[PDB]
């Protein structure tokens, strides 16, 4: 999971 | 402020392609000469210009099945068929020619791009 | 051999999101409570464990109308519809127990680990 | 386009  | 699953899109293409495999929920039969090949209307039209075109007339829209024009070459569009499914394109000398026709036919312009590349290398 | 178009997978999730905000080929209705949510039967069963085990069966496959557990909040059915079709979490404080609820009902397995994390932080 |  990752800031987009 | 959502966050952001980098693998999502996929692992739904692989889910996709799994049901495509084992014949699952598929909606249309493509017609390529003598050859048919079975998919989901949904990603057909996710990938191509024509079927996304075909699959939003109100008439075409409900066709279980589609015929392509005769110059169509059932290997070309099979290659493509499996790119749409994996992102994954087996180019090679022997029908580049076959797939890049199909491709513009389709019209996916992404594979139409790297298909002249590919041909002006050579 | 080969070649991969990195971006194939995202953009054929934006499309088929496309097809979704404009209801084309939607051939589903999910029932959470009084709200109502129209999807695609695929991309349905390629994100949710519990949908995949739905529509693979003989019977359940031709339905037109599923309606969910009572227990299910519409807004966590929501906020996973639309991370189904876009890889985007809309998690926050007010809404992660219901998030996580529903994708445990779901069988949304990396939801449910993002879920346990962010909890487990506070 | 890469080589997966
Ligand atoms: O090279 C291409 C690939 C492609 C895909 C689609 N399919 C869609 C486009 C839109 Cl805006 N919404 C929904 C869909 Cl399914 C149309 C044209 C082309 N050309
Ligand atoms: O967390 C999850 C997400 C998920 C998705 C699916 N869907 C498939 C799985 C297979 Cl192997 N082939 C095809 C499909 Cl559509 C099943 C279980 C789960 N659990
Ligand atoms: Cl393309
Ligand atoms: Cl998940």
């Amino acid at each position: 999971w990752v800031i987009p | 402020s959502c966050i952001q699953f980098t693998r999502h899109a996929s692992d739904v293409l692989l889910n996709l392609n799994r049901l495509r495999s084992r014949d699952i929920l598929t909606d249309v039969v493509i017609v390529v000469s003598r050859e048919q090949f079975r998919a989901h209307k949904t990603v057909l039209m996710a990938c191509s210009g024509l079927f996304y075109s075909i699959f939003t007339d109100q008439l075409k829209c409900n066709l279980s099945v589609i015929n392509l024009d005769p110059e169509i070459n059932p290997e070309g569009f099979c290659i493509l068929l499996d790119f749409m499914y994996t992102s994954r394109l087996n180019l090679r000398e022997g029908n580049i020619m076959a797939v890049m026709a199909t491709a513009m036919y389709l019209q996916m312009e992404h594979v139409v791009d790297t298909c002249r590349k590919f041909i002006k290398a050579s």
